[PDB]
């Protein structure tokens, strides 16, 4: 069933999201002290990625 | 993994962060253990059937 199909889907798409907010998660509570943030990390995330969404950290 | 060299000089935040990194530690021992156990586990018990 047409229904069916899309509810499977959906589940898979649901399943894909539970690993994606626990990746989120894990880079969410990360501190100096733990971690070091590479070079590459801080141009893609805090400059390129942030405008292409248009977000634009404050940086104040 | 390697830690930061930080230098702390809180005795008692550090001795925490300490134990918040121990904690960490033995998750991704685990993480790595049974990422290798559920791999060869289902591999282990389905590949035969099949060939």
């Amino acid at each position: 069933p047409l229904v069916g199909k899309y509810l499977m889907f959906t589940m898979v798409l649901v399943t894909f999201s539970i690993v994606t907010s626990v990746c989120v998660l894990n880079v969410h509570h990360r501190s100096p002290t733990t971690h070091t943030m590479a070079p590459w990390v801080k141009v893609v995330f805090l400059e390129k990625l942030p405008a292409l969404l248009f977000m634009q950290q404050p940086r104040h | 993994m390697k830690r930061p060299s930080v230098v702390d000089t809180d005795f008692e935040r550090s001795v925490k962060e300490d134990w918040k990194y121990v904690a960490m530690v033995i998750d991704r021992i685990f993480l790595w253990m049974f990422i290798i156990v559920c791999l060869l586990g289902t591999v282990g018990l389905f590949l035969p059937p099949w060939l």
